[PDB]
């Protein structure tokens, strides 16, 4: 055990599809990523109008 | 985004009807209401339905991604 | 998230039946049916006929919740007369209604043009 | 695995230890490509 | 023949002008509900999408493509995907049509309901077809491709109603009107001054014969008379919406019928 995790996790309320995946360094040259997901809302009992 | 396939109210199929109804307003030359009633969209539901719709798709085309 | 499904509504769950028929305590000779996975469509049209038997005391149709596709509907009728037999033949003169209707449209429709 | 560009029409295949940049390009935002694993879709 | 009579005031294609006589309001608002939900139908249920670099996102599509019109005409000897002993789905319940559309001239490049392909094997059966009442006979217009934009997709559509989902709706929006005339009563008329003159008098009222004032209130009076007028999307033809929206009423009742016959088991 020479590693500790540090993984994001989904949103323990919200789910969806995987939209679109950015991989870029940074100013410092960092690699850093952006992960876009997708999820499609249909109105439903309680929605505010 | 695109213009929707069926009315929401009714349930009449309006999808097939946009090109056509852009044709009548600029090769006719008519208003929106002539071209709308020349459709078939009697119910004003199905009349707002495409007299309503924002075509964002072809500016969404814009882009080279 | 916590809708449920929508075969729901006409599809009949886990052990669940069509006709829920009880003997009502209330009045005698009355029965209270519940109906499962249907609605208005089958319960108005039904209790409308029932109405038409002279023979049937009382005949009312409720929806407890909209959230849930059934319906109970109460009949009463006469001593000397289940209200079963109301039932089927309130049934039985719809079936007939509608094959009359049926046919009628069809004889009409062979007439017509465009 | 592999990537593709954002401002232009590439595909590039650099794993780790690769990364930024791109292939006759110059910028270094890259995006990761769509999964072979198709999903569906129940169409309501 | 002996019960209900029916007279197509109006007929095409695409709708139907009748008039119900002898018929209890239950009834015709009963084959109303069932001609609006409860009727089979063919609609694109699932979709498999393969490659999508369109503007329009994916499940976005997959719903417009729920919502295309597709033959239902021999629908009846189609089969539920619940009720087939298949896996998924085969041949005896559903009909998977392919789609693949690619940006290729530097204009747009319009995805229409025609580039869909029938993939499965129908075995003689009509069924699966898009309806296409467009002019041009494109049919709906399903998405728009740039230049190097491209849609590869399936969709494998099943037997389903309305009731489930409004993509299985057969007809659109039916017309329904008894007593142009009030003579009933079943409606006290807001108005400000004059009631009659506000409130714009209906075409069916020439088909009735208006009240005398010199004449009291007819109590003993119910319904017999209904205006309606169904109108189809395509997907089946009007008169087979009435008559199948007939026979699943009938039908739905038959199965409560068999139900009490089933009841006397011990
Ligand atoms: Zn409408
Ligand atoms: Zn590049
Ligand atoms: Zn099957």
């Amino acid at each position: 055990h020479s590693k500790r995790d540090a993984s994001t996790p989904l949103r323990s309320t919200e789910n969806g599809i995987v939209d679109q995946v950015l991989v870029t360094t940074n100013q410092d040259g960092l690699k850093f990523v952006k992960v876009r997901v997708r999820t499609t809302k249909i109105p439903q009992i309680g929605d505010k109008f | 985004m695109i213009v929707p396939v069926r009315c929401f109210s009714c349930g009449k199929v309006v999808g097939d009807k946009w090109e056509s109804y852009l044709n009548l307003l600029q090769e006719d030359e008519l208003d929106e209401g002539t071209a709308l009633s020349r459709l078939g969209l009697k119910r004003y539901c199905c009349r707002r339905m495409i007299l309503t719709h924002v075509d964002l798709i072809e500016k969404f085309l814009r882009y080279n991604p | 998230m916590n809708a449920p499904d929508r075969f729901e509504l006409f599809l009949l769950g886990e052990g669940e039946s069509k006709l829920k028929i009880d003997p009502d305590t209330k009045a005698p000779n009355a029965v209270v049916i519940t109906f499962e996975k249907e609605d208005h469509t089958l319960g108005n049209l039904i209790r409308a006929e029932l109405l038409n038997d002279r023979k049937v005391l009382f005949a009312a149709y409720k929806v407890e919740h909209p959230f849930f596709a059934r319906f109970k509907l109460r009949i009463q009728t006469t001593e000397g007369y289940d209200p079963k037999d109301a039932l089927k033949n309130a049934c039985n003169s719809i079936i007939n209604k509608l094959g009359a209707l049926k046919t009628n449209f069809e004889t009409e429709w062979n007439l017509q043009t465009l | 695995l592999k990537y593709i560009c954002a401002e232009c029409s590439s595909k590039l295949s650099l794993s780790r230890t690769d990364a930024v940049r791109c292939k006759d390009c110059g910028h270094r935002i890259l995006l990761k490509a769509r999964t072979k694993r198709l999903v569906q879709f129940e169409a309501r | 023949e002996e019960g209900p009579q029916v007279k197509i005031r109006e007929a095409s294609k695409d709708n139907v002008d009748f008039i119900l006589s002898n018929v209890d309001l239950a009834m015709a608002n009963s084959l109303r509900r069932v001609m609006i939900a409860e009727i089979p139908t063919l609609a694109i249920d699932s979709v498999e999408v393969e490659t999508n670099t369109t503007v329009l996102a994916d499940e976005f599509i997959a719903h417009r493509l729920g919502l295309i019109p597709l033959q239902s005409m021999d629908i009846e000897q189609l089969e539920y995907s619940r009720d087939c002993f298949c896996e998924d789905h085969c041949d005896k319940c559903s009909v998977v049509l392919t789609l693949q559309a690619f940006g290729e001239s530097e204009s747009t490049t319009n995805v229409y309901s025609k580039d869909l392909v029938i993939v499965s094997n129908l075995m003689g059966r009509n069924i699966g077809h898009p309806i296409i009442q467009d002019k041009e006979g494109n049919g709906v217009l399903i998405c728009k491709l740039r230049k190097g934009q491209e849609l590869k997709l399936t969709c494998v559509a099943k037997k389903g109603i309305a009731k489930e989902h409004a993509k299985w709706g057969p007809a659109a929006a039916i017309e329904f009107e008894y007593d142009p005339w009030n003579k009933l009563k079943h409606t006290d008329y807001w108005y400000e001054q004059d009631s009659a003159k506000e409130w714009p008098q209906s075409k069916n009222c020439e088909y009735e014969d208006p009240p005398n004032e010199g004449d009291p209130f007819d109590y003993k009076a119910q319904a017999d008379t209904f205006y309606m007028n169904v109108e189809s999307v395509g997907s089946i033809p009007v008169d087979q919406v009435v008559v199948r929206g007939i026979d699943t009423l009938q039908k739905k009742v038959a199965s409560i019928l068999l139900a009490l016959t089933q009841m006397d088991q011990d």
